[PDB]
RNA sequence: UCUUAAGGUAGCCAAAUGCCUCGUCAUCUAAUUAGUGACGCGCAUGAAUGGAUUAACGAGAUUCCCACUGUCCCUAUCUAC
RNA sequence: UAUCUGGUUGAUCCUGCCAGUAGUCAUAUGCUUGUCUCAAAGAUUAAGCCAUGCAUGUCUAAGUAUAAGCAAUUUAUACAGUGAAACUGCGAAUGGCUCAUUAAAUCAGUUAUCGUUUAUUUGAUAGUUCCUUUACUACAUGGUAUAACUGUGGUAAUUCUAGAGCUAAUACAUGCUUAAAAUCUCGACCCUUUGGAAGAGAUGUAUUUAUUAGAUAAAAAAUCAAUGUCUUCGGACUCUUUGAUGAUUCAUAAUAACUUUUCGAAUCGCAUGGCCUUGUGCUGGCGAUGGUUCAUUCAAAUUUCUGCCCUAUCAACUUUCGAUGGUAGGAUAGUGGCCUACCAUGGUUUCAACGGGUAACGGGGAAUAAGGGUUCGAUUCCGGAGAGGGAGCCUGAGAAACGGCUACC
RNA sequence: GUCGGAUUUCCAACGGGGCCUUUCCUUCUGGCUAACCUUGAGCUUGGCGAACCAGGACUUUUACUUUGAAAAAAUUAGAGUGUUCAAAGCAGGCGUAUUGCUCGAAUAUAUUAGCAUGGAAUAAUAGAAUAGGAC
RNA sequence: ACCCACUCGGCACCUUACGAGAAAUCAAAGUCUUUGGGUUCUGGGGGGAGUAUGGUCGCAAGGCUGAAACUUAAAGGAAUU
RNA sequence: CGCCCGUCGCUAGUACCGAUUGAAUGGCUUAGUGAGGCCUCAGGAUCUGCUUAGAGAAGGGGGCAACUCCAUCUCAGAGCGGAGAAUUUGGACAAACUUGGUCAUUUAGAGGAACUAAAAGUCGUAACAAGGUUUCCGUAGGUGAACCUGCGGAAGGAUCAUU
RNA sequence: AUUGACCCUU
């Protein structure tokens, strides 16, 4: 037969189902974000929590070590281009220490209220 | 079982094609001929991906069939003709040589040639004998063989072959202080400046190499390939003429000179 | 349906091993030719590539080679009088390899005739030089030559004929044939 | 081995010949060869009068492959003995061993003379019975 | 609680002991008042008037199976007296 | 992304499980279901059974066509088609499917073939036959009769097939196409010891018979049975020189015969060239298809080492007659108890042999995992095995083939 | 001093090599003369030798650990690349866009086993004892 | 034979908590989330059940080995009022 | 006035034992019978080549009427051969059945005997207090039933204690 | 010296 097209999930459910502190957080996000659903934000924790998992087996691995050195420039440099890392800090204190928060704000569905096309971001 | 294998499905042909995963689900099997299965581009491939030149294996069969292309001196009308290492395929059309070498990164690489380089090709000896009537013979990788050879030829030597008749024009010893092309393995691509080899009786003989960047590596007697004498090479390289540079070097290099 | 694969046969610690293919044919073994003296008789039998084999059955006559004088002559074969395999094959006068056999020699003797000049058991100038040159060396032992006397040689069958088709030999000379022919007195 | 000829057939190296017409010292000719890798030819196997055409030096047996060594078990066969090798197996769960052990059947010409004991080395040749698949070499210990 | 003291325990059973009875169920057969295994308000089983069991043994009684056959279908022939 | 909570009590710490909780290329099912991309899908139970249809055939310029098959031209009366059927060749041994069997078996890395076969591909490679021999035999090159096809058909019936007539070959059997140096026997010669001149038969490959070579790394004198080269016989003696492997009876070469005869082209296409004592002469190109043998490739078959789940309510197992080994032979493409004949009594095992189970094909891998692990892997790749259950075979390079045959159930 | 990429008077540590201190870089013999007694008005015509050769002496027997080739592709992690994002996929990106030019399809190997390789601490295993021990 | 001071080895005991433990308590039940001195055996919620079955030992009584189906949310330990 | 144990009675499940010299299916495995293919001993329809032979009925040159080198339909008599289908000998491979042998996995059973689960059954009161005879262990006997009793043991005792 | 028992749920 024809070769198997990889898939791969984009999203993990919460351990515990019902925690009042993370729905009201998740509530929040939604509401100010304009978001439909609480898969959007497991999504972005998803990505969030891999990136996170890289840049920290990234620096288990010892200083000058060149597999060290070249994932955390292209990490660094990915999340930079995006823009959810800072634009002068490579650091990677800040890859380990970034915000589901600034995701959803780089997304651009927040992007066209931000730029003044919506007046509101359900509007966008 | 009950006989040999005629198909070869995609996903285990020979990962040095650069064929896609879908499209299809075979690959197009090389056909017996000069040299082995997974060491071998066939003409299909080299036609149709490698060079864009035909986007159908209809079109690659017209093309052979009709009789452009020819390789090493002979058309070769074969759709997936085993065209492997040192192999020159020659197009009428435009004259185009192409000269069948690795690149650095393990695959096989298109390498413009010109008519005179086409001319000859080098191939490494595989083994000496003396076949009927006590001739002396020498078989090289491309399945060659030639008769009445030069006495002082040994195994593991190569020779300079004019591929227009059978004679051997040149032939360069296997000895240290040489410079190799090293052919699988890890090291698929890298010239070689031999420096010593470890005779390890009893099989497995390695050699070891260090490329023009004074890096040092070590490979199998048989999988090193002497291409010519410490300074000028024999034949011409492709582009990065086999260094490996690393993987960091090389997004410096890409990021500056893109 | 011969075998000759070694998965029907118990495994070395004395297991019983199950069944895990049937027969295969590149596997496979045949009858044997049981090859006798008389009416030479060849079967061709087609073998894997092509490569015929013939079955000897019945064989007439063989080349047999003196050793010692680098000759070989077509001989006629008298019969088997030892086999180190079977005595069931020396009673029923069955060809097979390391047989051995009574062989006229005549073409032999002949030979030694034209090439020594030598009388066995009871002329020009040059056959007289090549005779005398060749002299000095017709005294092999006795054996040979009480061999000889008796018109039946001893000879042992160095081919297989079930499978070349000949049934070739040697003649039988020094330690070997002091031995076989110590078997064949003891008794 | 107390005699040559012990057996139903005259035992003698194929094709080796023993020329009658010249009578010097020295009547029968044996055969021999170094198996190479660096193993030296005994002389036991150089003059001896035995044929065992399953030596490494007066067989036709070509010794190519494999080279292990251990201590042997067994001398009650004929022309041939039993090794034990004995290794360790790693298991990761555990992060430790055991002791396992591998008896390989050996043929041993009649050049060297083993014991249950010895520490011989053996060297891979072609099958030479349903389980004898290696030739002693050497042997380690007296 | 009564009759004359007790009130059939362990076991065993249509048993060589069960009338009804060719008991009922299962099995064995094409078909079984037969045989075996169960059941048990057992007319009227049962503990040295010994109960139950039991290898071995038996010219003891009975059922089935294989083998074998003139017992039979279905008779015929031969020998001696 | 190293996390717990509810439940034994009047209440408390525990043990301990139950319950919750999250995931699942884990299925099923219930209710619901608007779009885009992507996509598994009769594995589980029954490797149970199958109506019907299809899934293996095949052509070039270049092996055979006089078809009561089609469309038909001339700058040369010294020769241009497409071709259904049927021979011939090749393929049908790939693919695809499934996971029944199978527990050192398969399989995974690792080796070996100095222990073998190999269609095809690729490269190279065949001047010695006329064998009761100065001719029973054509090489400006030969026979057999066999398909298609034509008449009658035999039965209900099959991809059933007969008797007669022609006719092909790349179907089958014989058969020949050179003016090459060079050894062995047969000799008239003088009764020889440097003695040599006439002319014959064998010297291709396949002969898997016997024999020889395939050597080597270090300074003198020597009568011997037979001078070898030059040689005032009083003496100088040079020229011997053959390869690889870690390793061979290795590749090759040589010597004596045998073959019931293998091969060494009685085969096709292409516009036609040059030479002339202009003869339907001599020479000649590019190919196709065969073809010894050797390498090469695709392969195959054996094979070294190590590794597999549960079970001791499996402790001894194997061993008339194969179990372990030795000798010899048969068979195989080869090695080998693979099988025979003789002999020895061996071989495995608590480091778990042997036996039993598996709702077990193995691996790549999957799910979940702080680390360590647990469970799964019929299933897109690789390797096995099978075609309803065994078994035996033909053809073929390759099958113990099943959209091949035979037989039993 | 180099507009985050210093050839240096760095006088502080770390990791390796060489020699001597009773402490050996497994030898008896030649050629390319070799850590060479012989230097040319400045690449030597005479010893040692295993970074290479042979007949005796071996990786003192291992376990263990270091490094190296292999452990197919797909899967996994991972560089890239606006599939409109994404899962995917291995595509693509730029001209004096008449002509055309052009990058990439990398990087870890998944117990163990086998093969080489440095070490030899730790844990085993032998040597010379009625000397049939060593030079 | 006693009395003193030691010493080695025993059966133990009193005190305390460095510690350990759920506690009762423990000089070992300590040196165990700062988890590794060597080694043997045993347990994995409560019943069914030390039952059934197979094996083996025994004269027997029984011993050793030893399940599952099924059932159940507690059984249980140490303390408090 | 707590709790609680066991017979007995009722209802429903679950395994276990069980005559039937049970049954079925396979794996190997005394023997026997044994299809078919393959080798082999023969066999021989049929097809098909070679020769100095004899003629019944044509013959042609030679002085063609007392003789012929070859002969048309041609064969019945001869020998040399090649292939060779039925049939068939002995084998070797071996499918399918029987009585045996276990092994493994299923499965039918009259009946028997346990266990378990049930809101409110009967008989007693064995345990928990010194539970009113302290409990419990091993063993043995007895008994409607919990249980009682003997012998030894334990404290998990109701005693850490007699200078 | 005798002293047995006291339904289900809450």
């Amino acid at each position: 037969p024809r070769a198997p097209r990889t898939y791969s999930k984009t999203y993990s459910t919460p351990k515990r189902p019902y925690e009042s502190s993370r729905l009201d957080a998740e509530l929040k996000l939604a509401g100010e974000f304009g978001l439909k659903n609480k898969k959007e934000i497991y999504r972005i924790s998803f990505q969030l929590s891999k990136i996170r998992r890289a840049a920290r087996d990234l620096l288990t691995r010892d200083e000058k070590d060149p597999k060290r050195l070249f994932e955390g420039n292209a990490l660094i440099r990915r999340l930079v281009r995006v823009g959810v890392l800072s634009e002068d800090k490579k650091k990677l204190d800040y890859v380990l220490a970034l915000k589901v928060e600034d995701f959803l704000e780089r997304r651009l569905q927040t992007q066209v209220y931000k730029l003044g096309l919506a007046k509101s971001v359900h509007h966008a | 079982a009950r006989g040999p294998k005629k198909h070869l499905k995609r996903l285990a042909a020979p990962h040095h094609w650069l064929l896609d995963k879908l499209s299809g689900c075979y690959a197009p099997r090389p056909s017996a001929g000069p040299h082995k299965l997974r060491e071998s581009l066939p003409l299909i491939v080299f036609l149709r991906n490698r060079l864009k030149y035909a986007l159908n294996g209809r079109e690659v069969k017209a093309i052979l069939m009709q009789r452009h292309v020819k390789v090493d001196g002979k058309v070769r009308t074969d759709t997936t003709y085993p065209a492997g290492f040192m192999d020159v395929i020659t197009l009428d059309a435009t004259n185009e040589n192409f000269r069948l070498v690795y690149d650095v990164k393990g695959r096989f690489a298109v390498h413009r040639i010109t008519d005179e380089e086409a001319s000859y090709k080098l191939g490494k000896v595989k083994k000496v004998q003396l076949g009927k009537k006590g001739v002396p013979y020498v078989v090289t990788h491309d399945g060659r063989t030639i008769r009445y050879p030069d006495p002082n030829i040994k195994v593991n030597d190569t020779v300079k072959i004019d591929l227009a008749s059978g004679k051997i024009t040149d032939f360069i010893k296997f000895d240290a202080g040489k410079l190799v092309y090293v052919t699988g393995g890890r090291n698929l691509g890298r010239i070689g400046t031999i420096v010593h080899k470890e005779r390890h009786d009893g099989g497995f003989d390695l050699v070891h190499i260090k490329d023009s960047l004074d890096n040092t590596f070590v490979t199998r007697l048989n999988n090193v390939f002497v291409i010519g004498e410490q300074g000028k090479p024999y034949i011409s390289l492709p582009k990065g003429k086999g260094i490996k540079l690393s993987i960091a070097e090389e997004r410096d290099r890409r990021r500056a000179q893109q | 349906g011969i075998s000759r694969d070694s998965r029907h046969k118990r495994s070395a610690t004395g297991a019983k091993r199950a069944q895990f293919r049937k027969k295969r044919k590149f596997e496979l073994g045949r009858q044997p030719a049981n090859t006798k003296i008389g009416a030479k008789r060849i079967h061709s039998v087609r073998t894997r590539g092509g490569n015929k084999k013939y079955r000897a059955l019945r064989i007439e006559t063989g080349n047999f080679s003196w050793a010692s004088e680098g000759i070989s002559k077509k001989t006629r074969i008298a019969g088997v009088v030892y086999h180190p395999s079977n005595n069931e094959l020396v009673r029923t006068n069955t060809l097979t390899k390391a047989a051995i056999v009574q062989i006229d020699a005549t073409p032999f003797r002949q030979w030694f005739e034209a090439h020594y000049g030598q009388t066995l058991g009871k002329k020009s100038k040059n056959a007289e030089r090549k005779w005398a040159a060749r002299a000095a060396s017709a005294k092999i032992e006795s054996s040979v030559e009480s061999q000889f006397s008796a018109g039946r040689l001893y000879a042992c069958i160095s081919s297989r004929p079930g499978q070349s088709g000949r049934c070739d030999g040697y003649i039988l000379e020094g330690e070997e044939l002091a031995f076989y022919l110590r078997r064949l007195t003891a008794k | 081995e107390l005699t040559v000829q012990s057996e139903r057939a005259f035992q003698k190296q194929p094709h080796i010949f023993n020329n009658p017409k010249v009578k010097t010292s020295k009547r029968t000719k044996r055969w021999y060869k170094n198996a190479g890798l660096g193993f030296k030819t005994p002389k036991t196997a150089i003059e001896g009068s035995y044929i065992d055409k399953k030596c490494p030096f007066t067989g036709l047996v070509s010794i190519r492959g494999k080279i292990l060594t251990g201590t042997v078990v067994s001398t009650k066969m004929h022309r041939t003995i039993v090794i034990r090798r004995a290794y360790l197996h790693y298991i990761p769960k555990y992060n430790r061993y055991e002791k396992r052990h591998k008896n390989v059947p050996v043929h041993v010409s009649p050049a060297f003379r083993v014991q249950v004991g010895d520490i011989v080395t053996v060297g891979q040749c072609r099958p030479i019975s349903k389980t004898v698949r290696f030739n002693v070499v050497k042997v380690s210990a007296a």
